[PDB]
RNA sequence: AUUCAUAAUAACUUUUCGAAUCGCAUGGCCUUGUGCUGGCGAUGGUUCAUUCAAAUUUCUGCCCUAUCAACUUUCGAUGGUAGGAUAGUGGCCUACCAUGGUUUCAACGGGUAACGGGGAAUAAGGGUUCGAUUCCGGAGAGGGAGCCUGAGAAACGGCUACCACAUCCAAGGAAGGCAGCAGGCGCGCAAAUUACCCAAUCCUAAUUCAGGGAGGUAGUGACAAUAAAUAACGAUACAGGGUCUUGUAAUUGGAAUGAGUACAAUGUAAAUACCUUAACGAGGAACAAUUGGAGGGCAAGUCUGGUGCCAGCAGCC
RNA sequence: UAUCUGGUUGAUCCUGCCAGUAGUCAUAUGCUUGUCUCAAAGAUUAAGCCAUGCAUGUCUAAGUAUAAGCAAAUACAGUGAAACUGCGAAUGGCUCAUUAAAUCAGUUAUCGUUUAUUUGAUAGUUCCUCUACAUGGUAUAACUGUGGUAAUUCUAGA
């Protein structure tokens, strides 16, 4: 393969969020696919963007290969890129960390078990220790 | 509690199922154009039935009715854009006089046979299914593509599909592989 | 059913929001405010489905709650604050001003305006009354009430509230020879001049309105909104100036558009 | 259109409301007191308007039944006055008084395998049949009644009592309500996972942040619906129509390609699958298509073979 | 868009009904099953009975903090369990048993009324012929520690 080409269309400036929104389309006549991080770096060197401050999220390849169309947006000043952005995408680009939590059933069971305790249960714990002691 | 996606059916079974003239004409069409079953003839008959019903209740409306003007102009412009009527037959009595062959002539397999490139309509269809035709730039593998009158000059082979070059297929690849492996050394 | 209603499903939203019937099974449900939800436009619909600024619901939540979008010169944070007709929604970080004026076809439009003229707003005075403690007060269609008006402001008429402290400036009468917007029913979004008003005691004084192109029609008086002298409206009219083209010449101008 | 809005007088009231609340800012004045004053907001607050609603309400419109022709008024049925009660109109109730009200233009009664509508099937029309079910409206949480709180409930993922079920036991007492999501038993001709998540659409809350079996995503899934793989071309030899065209053959040749396998990347909340694609993947018992039919309706046998009987010919064929 | 064909039928003609044909966003069931998009689904008999899990909770600069909680301005100041306070829990979602002028649809009415919330306006008058206004008083939870009950989201007393 010789090259892909990335064209940005319908560019909208959104100063309400300090960002620019656009529809990327890439012509990759040979390779297979997009290699999305290469597009992030390419859009970084297109405007001036420091590629950890960009995010392209929507992508789908046209029928019969070659053309892939998606939606992508650039934030200036990567602090706002961490600010006005959903957490799943920031984890997806490695600029955040996924928290681990128990699954929905365990959380619901724990909430509906400590709905049966009034107060801290320190009196209940002390009382049950004393009352099964003798 | 979410809306329905609407749906319908494009084919229509005939009223008298078993008529030797009808079976003969259906099979004649199937041989002359290379169809898979009788559903294609049924589907074109349903499309034609809708068009003729629209034409009938448009003509029962008076001349120079604005609804007649707008809907008839849209219908005639559409059916000349797809290229079933001719260029100089832009009147409703002609679109009453349409035949099923005038619609099957404008398909994809009929055009990719008539324009050369296939030498047989059955070979034309199987060459469509194997993803070998670009209309404009787009690979298509529906035989019933119903190509427009304008895009007739852009049917060719794809960037893939070794008739269009770009790295011949798997069988020839294995063939040259054993020529290099056994006959080569 | 035991109380009020808080949900509004898709297929039950106002049709002129142009909400896609798939991709979601609920509609914004404009919360209570100045306008009826059947004839309003929430902030989320305006900012999400018209200017394409936000993409989700939380996106416009984060746009609003940074204290950006002001309706009538006052900061709103609610996603479904019902911005209605003749409202003057403004955006600070882009230095842009807007005015909700109905499109010719019937739904809401996005009418850009200068920074001047965005500091006033017309309102159809709907009932004038001697209020508490003997003061007179008018109340208009947008829920505003104004105390001590001029005695010549009568019912079904138009006043001009600016934005600053109310304090109604020069106002309009209501008779023949006055430009008129229409905001309801089949003849919605159509601008013309009153030629005649027939008063039926018992209800629904129909109005005869003649447009720019001599297509007369009638509406009920509830939909009439007088906007000033013929040829001199005090606002900027939307694109096309409200003519209601028939579909045949709509086809004509639309293929006239095609080709360069 | 008013005894309307509003104003005034005389009073009256277990005298309602008229800020003892909170965050962020450090401005200004001089008699320099830690004196005076002052911003940007938050939360309340009486009344009126507005919005969200609510409740009553005018006209007109429903399926079958006359083997339903009289019905309602003892115990309100229709009307008057006055009171009570309600958010309020009103026989809504009470006291008193009138004798009315509906109907062959079908009252009243009975039946419904009846929730109503937008709508669905049915293409000459009008019609005939359906509408439990994605939207609008009503009713109900095993049956009834009653009720607290609250702006809003005669609420049942609130309470009390009774009835029918039924659980737990230390036998003294206690606790229930899937016609929410799964799922179980039963019933049937007849109907799916005790999965993942709030990423989307929205909703609630003091609230950008939490929560949501609402909803979405996957699993089962031939309810239904859309598009169309199971082969294509050549060469040889004959059969033809006839020097170019079709058919046949245990004749032959190389092409093409996805069903599948799968690096990868897109996709996604995370995944699966689709879109793209590295590499592999077709020579027939392969990667093999079935379901119905053949006297006429109604399309296609002047087929083949086998079994059983004959008081029929032959004689064991 | 508008075609019908067999049984009665012994030779004919009609009345006539039966059968055959086709559609179903109409249920079930049999055989077979490769692909892509799309996706209804315990309604019908039992509004029958339910094991277990989950389905309603909520915090900002802005009501209450001495958690003998976690960190890191001598009243407090950061974060932040429990509990008080405020709000919501009357929306959803499910089902179709009841219901025959009842519901419901279109169309009016409220000069016959209730409405938290949202939006807009709105309140120099208060005890007063001896007085906190540079600010009145009580409790009570949470908490500490003392206990019962087989058991309950039981709670007793300090």
């Amino acid at each position: 393969s010789d090259a892909v080409t990335i064209r940005t269309r319908k560019v909208i400036s959104n100063p309400l969020l300090a960002r620019k929104q656009f529809v990327v389309d890439v012509l990759h006549p040979n390779r297979a696919n997009v290699s999305k991080d290469e597009l992030r770096e390419k859009l970084a060197e297109v405007y001036k963007a420091e590629k950890d401050a960009v995010s392209v999220f929507g992508f789908r390849t046209q029928f019969g290969g070659g053309k892939s169309v998606g939606f992508g947006l650039v934030y200036n000043s990567v602090a706002e890129a961490k600010k006005f952005e959903p957490t799943y995408r920031l984890v997806r680009y490695g600029l955040a960390e996924k928290v681990e939590k128990a699954s929905r059933q365990q959380r619901k069971q724990k909430k509906n078990r400590d709905k049966k305790i009034f107060g801290t249960g320190k009196r209940l714990a002390k009382k049950v220790a004393r009352r099964n002691a003798d | 509690p979410r809306a329905p996606r609407t749906y319908s059916k494009t084919y229509s079974t005939p009223k008298r199922p078993y008529e030797s003239s009808r079976l003969d004409a259906e099979l004649k069409l199937a041989g002359e154009f290379g169809l898979k079953n009788k559903k294609e003839i049924y589907r074109i008959s349903f499309q034609l039935s809708k068009i003729r019903r629209a034409a009938r209740d448009l003509l029962t409306r008076d001349e120079k009715d604005p609804k007649r003007l707008f809907e008839g102009n849209a219908l005639i412009r559409r059916l000349v854009r797809v290229g079933v009527l001719s260029e100089d037959k832009k009147k409703l009595d002609y679109v009453l006089a349409l035949k099923v062959e005038d619609f099957l002539e404008r398909r994809l397999q009929t055009q990719v046979y008539k324009l050369g490139l296939a030498k047989s309509v059955h070979h034309a269809r199987v060459l469509i299914t194997q993803r070998h035709i670009a209309v404009g730039k787009q690979i298509v593998n529906i035989p019933s593509f119903m190509v427009r009158l304008d895009s007739e000059k852009h049917i060719d082979f794809a960037p893939t599909s070794p008739f269009g070059g770009a790295r011949p297929g798997r069988v020839a690849r294995r063939n040259a592989a054993r020529k290099a492996e056994a006959s080569g050394e | 059913a035991r109380g009020p209603k808080k949900h509004l499903k898709r297929l039950a939203a106002p049709h002129h929001w142009l909400l896609d019937k798939l991709s979601g099974c609920y509609a914004p449900r404009p919360s209570a405010g100045p306008h009826k939800l059947r004839e309003s436009l929430p902030l989320i619909v305006f900012l999400r489905n018209r200017l394409k600024y936000a993409l989700n619901g939380r996106e416009v939540k984060a746009i609003l709650m940074q204290r950006h979008v002001k309706v009538d010169g006052k900061v709103r944070t609610d996603t479904t604050y019902p911005a209605g007709f003749m409202d003057v929604i403004t955006l600070d970080a882009t230095n842009e001003n807007f005015r909700l004026v109905y499109d010719v076809k019937g739904r809401f439009a996005v009418h850009r305006i200068t920074d001047e003229e965005a500091s006033y707003k017309l309102g159809k005075v709907k009932k004038v009354q001697l209020g508490k403690k003997g003061v007179p007060y008018v109340v208009t269609h947008d829920g505003r009430t104004i105390r001590y008006p001029d005695p010549n402001i009568k019912v079904n008429d138009t006043v001009k509230i600016d934005l600053a402290s109310g304090k109604i400036t020069d106002f309009i009468k209501f008779d023949a020879g006055k430009l008129v917007y229409v905001t309801g029913g089949r003849n919605l979004g159509r601008i013309g001049t009153i030629v005649h008003k027939e008063r039926h005691d018992g209800g629904f004084d129909l109005v005869h309105i003649k447009d720019s192109l001599d297509n007369t029609f009638v509406t009920r008086l509830n939909n009439v909104f007088v906007i000033g002298e013929q040829g001199k409206p005090y606002i900027s009219l939307p694109k096309g100036k409200g003519i209601k083209l028939s579909i045949a010449e709509e086809r004509d101008r639309r293929r006239a558009q095609q080709g360069l």
